[PDB]
Parts: C-alpha cells; sequence; structure tokens
RNA sequence: GGACUUUUACUUUGAAAAAAUUAGAGUGUUCAAAGCAGGCGUAUUGCUCGAAUAUAUUAGCAUGGAAUAAUAGAAUAGGACG
RNA sequence: GGAUAGUGGCCUACCAUGGUUUCAACGGGUAACGGGGAAUAAGGGUUCGAUUCCGGAGAGGGAGCCUGAGAAACGGCUACCACAUCCAAGGAAGGCAGCAGGCGCGCAAAUUACCCAAUCCUAAUUCAGGGAGGUAGUGACAAUAAAUAACGAUACAGGGCCCAUUCGGGUCUUGUAAUUGGAAUGAGUACAAUGUAAAUACCUUAACGAGGAACAAUUGGAGGGCAAGUCUGGUGCCAGCAGCCGCGGUAAUUCCAGCUCCAAUAGCGUAUAUUAAAGUUGUUGCAGUUAAAAAGCUCGUAGUUGAACUUUGGGCCCGGUUGGCCG
C-alpha cells in the first residue's frame, strides 16, 4: 500500500498547518457541527429581510397583537 | 382498392395451432466453453462427410 | 475534350455546374427542399405516436390475395391522418379504436413495403406497452 | 465545464456479414487460443491494421528520412519488446508482413499454457481470471496481458492462492473441516 | 544618407503561430479505454528522466528561384544614354 | 460644427451626384450562432458541429437608464406589450435560457440529496462566501477490460499403430457418454482497515458463498441475396411472412409451433438520418447515333481558352551529403 505522510517540527506547528478533517480525524481536534448548508443559508435569507437589531421589530409587532 | 374488408379472422392461425410445451434439455455453456464446443464439434473429431459436409440434417 | 471546362481558372463554372446538377439527384433535393419537414406524416422525426380511429381490412395487390389488418391514426403532433400496419398474426386484436399507437416507417424511405397498398408505417407501441411483448405475452396492456 | 475524458474503441467488425472461409478460419483461431469472442479476434486485427498502416505510410518516404528512422524505429523496438517481430526480421518490412497468429501467441492467455502450468488454453483462462499466477509479485488476471518477453521468465503461480502456497482454499479446507468434525469430535 | 524604381501569377523556405482534438515518442494504469506519470537508493532526513515531435493549407508577412503564364516599353519618336 | 473616451454620415447645416451589380449586386430561404472540431478510412471527397475550449448574442418581448473603472446589466431600476401572483378591493408584488424540482410539448433526456476536502474566484480578506466547482443519486449515451466454467477416473465406441495364422484390444489418445471423483473461484453476503469533508464504491481482506431446482444468456435467423433443415405437427391464396426476388389455394425448404442448426454475444433487433459501396454528381472520374440526354440554324456580349520567337552554349574555381575500397 502506498501513500503519504508528513512529520511536523512540533505538534504547534502540527495543529496550525493541518486541514482542519486530520486534526479531526486523529485525536486533536473536535468537529464542531453545525446546521445544514440550506439550513443556514436559509438563516440568512430570513436575517436579509430585517433591517437593524431585531428586538426594535419584535416590540413593533408587540403592537400588532392588540389592533 | 378494397379497404373495409373481414376482420374477425385475425389471429386465426396461432389461435388454432396446437400448444406444445418446450422440453426440459441439458443446459448449454455460455461464452468461451460454447466456443470450444464448436470447435470440437467443428473441427476436432469431425462428424459425416457424406459427399462434403453438412451441419443440421435430419434423417439422411 | 467532350463537356467540361477544362481549364486553369474555370473553378467557378465547374462549381456552379456542379450545383445545378446535384438538384436532379433525388436526395440532394428532398434534403434541400426541407420535403421531410413540408410534406411527410412524421415531422421528419423517425417516429410519431398518434390515436386510432379506425381498424381496416386492407386487400393485399397482386398476385396475393390476403386481408392486411391495418389502422387508421391521426398524429399527435400533426392531427394528419395516417393508415398503418399491425403486423404479426393476431395484433388487431390488440389494438382497439381510440388507443394511443407509436407509429414507427417501414423502411423503404417512404414508399409502401409490400402488397398492401398505400400504408407506409407501421405499429410499435400500443397503450404504451410495444406489440412484440404482447404478442409472445412478455407483457399485459394496461388497465385503460 | 471540464476537460473531456477522452477514449477510443478497440475493435472493427468485418465488410462481409457471412463468409464461410473467414468464419472458419476465425473459429480455429478462437478453439486455438481459447478466445471467448469473434471480438477477440476483431481487436487484434484491428491493432494490425493500425500497424500495417503506418508500416506503410512510413515505407513510402524516403530512406534515412529523420521521420522514418525516429518512428519507423520505435515502432520496431516495441514489436520486438513483446515478442511479435522476430531479431532475424527486425526492418518494419516484416511488420508489414506479420499476421495476427504472431500477436495471438504473446497472450498471457497462451503463455501460462505454453510452458506448461495449465495443459490447455482454457484452464490457462480459468487460472488467469481466478487471481493465481503472476509476473513480479504482481498478480495479472487479463487473459490478454501479452507477455512482454522480459518477463516470460517471470511466469510463475503468485505467492497466494493454492500452486504457489499459503492456503489450500475455503474448498478444501470445507473439506478438512468434515474430516476433522466427523472422524474426531 | 541622398536620388529612383513597370506590374503580377506560380513554387521554395521561414517567421507568426492556444489548449483539448488527430498523427505520434516515452512511461508496464496488473491488461485495456486512459492518465502524464514516473523511475532509483543509504527506502533516518535524496537521487533523478520527463511532461517530445508532426500536421497546422486559403489569406497576410518574410526569403530563395526565374522554367512555365500574363503584363508594361520606341513608330506623327513627345524615345535612350551625357 | 455638434456629439463621443475617441476615428467616421455617428448626427446636423450647406454643397455635390454619387455608391453596388452576371467576377451575381439587391432581394428571398435557412428546420443558420461562428470557429477549435465530428462522422465516413485508396485518394479526391461527402456529411455534420444546439453541446466540455475560444468569440458573439440573450435573459418573456421591446425601449429607456441609474450606479460605476467597467452594464444600455435584468438573480438593477423605469415605461409600455404579453403573462401572471397576493388582498381586508384600499393596494402590493413576480421574470429558472443559474441549481434542483413541476407543467406543457413531444420519438426524445436524471436528485426538490451532501460539501467547500480539491480545482479556482471574490471581499476589508490565511479565516467569510461560492447550486462556480467537487461528492453521491438517476443513468445498457458513447468507450474499456471480459464470468457464465476448469481437471482427472470409469462404462463401453472408435480412429491410430506393431502383429493378423484370425479371437483382438492395449498404449499413445480423439472424443459421444443418463452412475462418478475430488479440486478453483468472484457474483453476492460481510469483521476490519483502507477510502472520503462525511459518506458510498473500487483496490485489500477475517467469517460465508456452485453441482443442474443453478449463481440456469441473450437477440435475430435457418428458400435466395446470406452462415444454418427439405425434420415433425398445424393452417389450407385463410391467418400470416416477405427491405428485395418472392412464399401460403392439403405431402409450406419462407406462415404457426416443437426439434435441431447458424451468426453476433452482455448485448442483439427495429425506425429515421447520414457516410461508404457510388466512376448513380464524375476536378481526379460519368454519360448524351439507337438506352435518360446536342438548342432548327447562324451571329454574338459577359466567361473560359488562345501559334512560334528574345542568354543559349562553352571554360574555370569553391565548399557541402550520402555511397563505396580500404581504418
Ligand atoms: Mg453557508
Ligand atoms: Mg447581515
Ligand atoms: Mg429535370
Ligand atoms: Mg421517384
Ligand atoms: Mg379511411
Ligand atoms: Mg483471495
Ligand atoms: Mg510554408
Ligand atoms: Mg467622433
Ligand atoms: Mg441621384
Ligand atoms: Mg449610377
Ligand atoms: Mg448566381
Ligand atoms: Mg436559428
Ligand atoms: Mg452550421
Ligand atoms: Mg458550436
Ligand atoms: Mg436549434
Ligand atoms: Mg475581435
Ligand atoms: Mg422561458
Ligand atoms: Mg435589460
Ligand atoms: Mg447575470
Ligand atoms: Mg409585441
Ligand atoms: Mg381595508
Ligand atoms: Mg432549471
Ligand atoms: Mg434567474
Ligand atoms: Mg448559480
Ligand atoms: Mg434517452
Ligand atoms: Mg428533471
Ligand atoms: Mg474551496
Ligand atoms: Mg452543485
Ligand atoms: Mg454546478
Ligand atoms: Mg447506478
Ligand atoms: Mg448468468
Ligand atoms: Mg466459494
Ligand atoms: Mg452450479
Ligand atoms: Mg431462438
Ligand atoms: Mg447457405
Ligand atoms: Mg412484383
Ligand atoms: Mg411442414
Ligand atoms: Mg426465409
Ligand atoms: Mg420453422
Ligand atoms: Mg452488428
Ligand atoms: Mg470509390
Ligand atoms: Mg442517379
Ligand atoms: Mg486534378
Ligand atoms: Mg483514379
Ligand atoms: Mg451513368
Ligand atoms: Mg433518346
Ligand atoms: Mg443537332
Ligand atoms: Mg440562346
Ligand atoms: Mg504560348
Ligand atoms: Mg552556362
Amino acid at each position: 500500500s502506498v501513500g503519504f505522510g508528513l512529520v511536523y517540527n512540533s505538534v504547534a506547528e502540527a495543529k496550525k498547518f493541518e486541514p482542519t478533517y486530520r486534526l479531526v480525524r486523529y485525536g486533536l481536534a473536535e468537529k464542531v457541527e453545525k446546521a445544514s448548508r440550506q439550513q443556514r443559508k436559509q438563516k440568512k435569507n430570513r436575517d436579509k429581510k430585517i433591517f437593524g437589531t431585531g428586538k426594535r421589530l419584535a416590540k413593533k409587532v408587540a403592537r400588532r397583537n392588540a389592533d | 382498392a378494397k379497404v373495409h374488408g373481414s376482420l374477425a379472422r385475425a389471429g386465426k392461425v396461432k389461435s388454432q395451432t396446437p400448444k406444445v410445451e418446450k422440453t426440459e434439455k441439458p443446459k448449454k455453456p455460455k461464452g468461451r466453453a460454447y466456443k470450444r464446443l464448436l470447435y470440437t464439434r467443428r473441427f476436432v473429431n469431425v462428424t459425416l462427410v457424406n459427399g462434403k459436409r453438412r451441419m443440421n440434417p435430419g434423417p439422411s | 475534350g467532350k463537356g467540361k471546362p477544362r481549364g486553369l481558372n474555370s473553378a467557378r463554372k465547374l462549381r456552379v455546374h456542379r450545383r445545378n446538377n446535384r438538384w436532379a439527384e433525388n436526395n440532394y433535393k428532398k434534403r434541400l427542399l426541407g420535403t421531410a419537414f413540408k410534406s411527410s406524416p412524421f415531422g421528419g422525426s423517425s417516429h410519431a405516436k398518434g390515436i386510432v380511429l379506425e381498424k381496416l381490412g386492407i386487400e393485399s395487390k397482386q398476385p396475393n390475395s390476403a386481408i392486411r389488418k391495418c389502422v387508421r391514426v391521426q398524429l399527435i403532433k400533426n392531427g394528419k391522418k395516417v393508415t398503418a400496419f399491425v403486423p404479426n398474426d393476431g395484433c388487431l386484436n390488440f389494438v382497439d379504436e381510440n388507443d394511443e399507437v407509436l407509429l414507427a416507417g417501414f423502411g423503404r424511405k417512404g414508399k409502401a413495403k409490400g402488397d398492401i397498398p398505400g400504408v407506409r408505417f407501421k405499429v410499435v407501441k400500443v397503450s404504451g406497452v410495444s406489440l412484440l411483448a404482447l404478442w409472445k405475452e412478455k407483457k399485459e396492456k394496461p388497465r385503460s | 465545464p471540464r476537460a473531456p475524458r477522452t477514449y477510443s474503441k478497440t475493435y472493427s467488425t468485418p465488410k462481409r456479414p457471412y463468409e464461410s472461409s473467414r468464419l472458419d478460419a476465425e473459429l480455429k483461431l478462437a478453439g486455438e487460443f481459447g478466445l471467448k469472442n469473434k471480438k477477440e479476434i476483431y481487436r487484434i486485427s484491428f491493432q494490425l491494421s493500425k500497424i500495417r498502416r503506418a508500416a506503410r505510410d512510413l515505407l513510402t518516404r524516403d530512406e534515412k528520412d529523420p521521420k522514418r528512422l525516429f518512428e519507423g524505429n520505435a515502432l520496431i523496438r516495441r514489436l520486438v519488446r513483446v515478442g511479435v517481430l522476430s531479431e532475424d526480421k527486425k526492418k518494419l518490412d516484416y511488420v508489414l508482413a506479420l499476421k495476427v497468429e504472431d500477436f495471438l501467441e504473446r497472450r498471457l492467455q497462451t503463455q501460462v499454457y505454453k510452458l506448461g502450468l495449465a495443459k490447455s488454453v482454457h484452464h490457462a483462462r480459468v487460472l488467469i481470471t481466478q487471481r493465481h499466477i503472476a509476473v513480479g509479485k504482481q498478480i495479472v488476471n487479463i487473459p490478454s496481458f501479452m507477455v512482454r518477453l522480459d518477463s516470460e521468465k517471470h511466469i510463475d503461480f503468485a505467492p497466494t492462492s493454492p500452486f504457489g502456497g499459503a492456503r489450500p482454499g475455503r474448498v478444501a479446507r470445507r473439506n478438512a473441516a468434515r474430516k476433522a468434525e466427523a472422524s474426531g469430535e
């Protein structure tokens, strides 16, 4: 079996030059898991329709519960 | 010419030929081995030579 | 040196003369006139699917004596009406009026086949299930 | 929008569909070398024809022409390298000669039989295709390998399978398991 | 640097010339269609071959040829040299 | 002169009468985007190119324009035209010839999946984003390699062969065999590790996994062209076959089947087109007395074509590249 190998001069140099899927692969980094791809996108697209902080629109919509 | 001829008899002969079902027979080899079979049948040990040669004769 | 101009600068005359006489070639003329697209029941396409109007019994030509079991079909892209043969013993049992059949050519560049007078097509499928499979009985016609 | 992964086909198909002579000769060729297709013959005659063609095109050039020398030689040293072209007749007019059998004789199919090791072109097929025999420690299982002359010396059964040590194989080990389970305990 | 020059066709060689395609060299993708790899050791601290060549025409450019084909010249000499 | 980033009838003012055309202008057709290219292999050709690269054009149809270095932009606006959505009837919103996915059309074409790991691209930027692009799914589009079996023994049968006065079998095997014999292997299934962004497959490989009831090859064909029956049963100018010539009306070599057989074989038939065959488009390379085809005749312009002749002959030098006889 023919492969390829890298050996770094330190372990900080490996952690800082290595693809983060190999650090995951070995045992040197967690796999910070996130939403689906189109999930994050949909969150962005939601978030484009709001201009400003957003809590101001909760309080302005809070006034819509009355009338 | 004629375009409105009878249509009842469509399918006649197939419908009145007697069903004979196939017969269960030795499995013939597939691929290279069949070619081998052809080679030894056509050339190696030969068959008849009644005048010349034949391949699918009945009674002769 | 009969006919053709032999000279070294008469390439114009030779080209044109060829152009003109290509037109006497029946298939160059067809291709250039667009007959395919203009006449012809298919679009120029290889096949065409239509609807069965009526079931015909065409009497064959001489010196043959048969009844040739066909179908008049109206093409879905044209509404053009076309009388098409139903090949193999039976099969006219398989069609029925208003059914949806896939007509193909007869393999004679236009032109009717054998003794079937003026039939330039043949049925390949009914109801999306192909004569051949039905005739042998590999398939069975759809519900309706 | 990616580079076209290019391809071509490897056989041609006879102009005359039903020629008894050509069908006889072709068949003998399949039963002599243990081929399964007329394609296995067509493919090789396709190679022969592209060779013969280049050979003719080169032969029409002037002798000592730079291309004729460069490409002609490469083709000749190539045909010698595998075992189709003899050392004696090593100057492209024999490559213009040549024939299909000279190509057929060089297959790993036919070689594994040729120095014993099989004693049937068909036993040769089944052996090769079944992962036995190799060149280096490199197993090959393609009947049309074509034995590269200087690897003729390395045609042996492979480190694995029977016939070359390592194991009998799950057939025989099942039978040895039937003896050890029935006769003893 | 100054002063002027009858016009062409043909052919030769050469420049300018994308890649993939075709033709084709090298390389054993296990074979093959392919791909442009790969091959050597001290296989514990590197060594190294490559990634060619061909076609690429008609037009334009650039050089050699002077056969074959045209073209212009001096006859109211308003001709040529000084 | 104005206008443009700038040349220009690009535009305006004045002035003139010019420009193109049988060497085919102008107009019409194109089921026309152009090229690199593709299919067909004596050559000359013929046909094709919506489509992986380059150039152009468009973003439902037109026009207009803002921003800007750059757009006459459409995943920008503005107006009209054609579509068309939501509503509380006041109004408001949409432009898949991006990715997938739907309807329609049809002979005719796949997942509303995963990822930025790679190739590269953009920004303020190593990091963020990318339906570019990559991964899998669908996928007999074309292309590659090539399992469906291999080997003994036995029962006669031989063909051999030495001998033959004559049983004959015995060695060297040719194989048709209705009992046999142990061998081999991935198709599949599946620890593991490899793979990968994560997966899935491949390449590896523990445990499994072939005897006919499989893990069981097909598609056409068997009168001719054209490779394979004059077998049996059926039908009886019917039903049907038949590219073509032709088969079928009672012993059908073409139909319907059974048997056997042929060809190609994980592929084979059909239809449409086209290329070859086609020297049936003929430049190479056709034909025109009677087979298709010299205009009733002569003039004649465009066009094509067009007799011979002008430094030929001799002399000298220079240096190359093959080949010989020697090295
Ligand atoms: Mg995101
Ligand atoms: Mg934001
Ligand atoms: Mg005419
Ligand atoms: Mg006609
Ligand atoms: Mg009618
Ligand atoms: Mg193994
Ligand atoms: Mg040149
Ligand atoms: Mg200007
Ligand atoms: Mg005027
Ligand atoms: Mg005028
Ligand atoms: Mg004209
Ligand atoms: Mg168009
Ligand atoms: Mg075109
Ligand atoms: Mg194009
Ligand atoms: Mg189109
Ligand atoms: Mg330009
Ligand atoms: Mg649209
Ligand atoms: Mg726009
Ligand atoms: Mg855009
Ligand atoms: Mg309009
Ligand atoms: Mg209201
Ligand atoms: Mg879409
Ligand atoms: Mg869009
Ligand atoms: Mg997009
Ligand atoms: Mg399809
Ligand atoms: Mg779809
Ligand atoms: Mg990326
Ligand atoms: Mg994507
Ligand atoms: Mg994409
Ligand atoms: Mg699949
Ligand atoms: Mg099978
Ligand atoms: Mg097994
Ligand atoms: Mg089995
Ligand atoms: Mg069959
Ligand atoms: Mg025959
Ligand atoms: Mg007739
Ligand atoms: Mg009969
Ligand atoms: Mg027949
Ligand atoms: Mg029959
Ligand atoms: Mg074929
Ligand atoms: Mg020819
Ligand atoms: Mg003709
Ligand atoms: Mg010529
Ligand atoms: Mg010739
Ligand atoms: Mg003729
Ligand atoms: Mg006449
Ligand atoms: Mg006359
Ligand atoms: Mg006249
Ligand atoms: Mg002359
Ligand atoms: Mg001289």
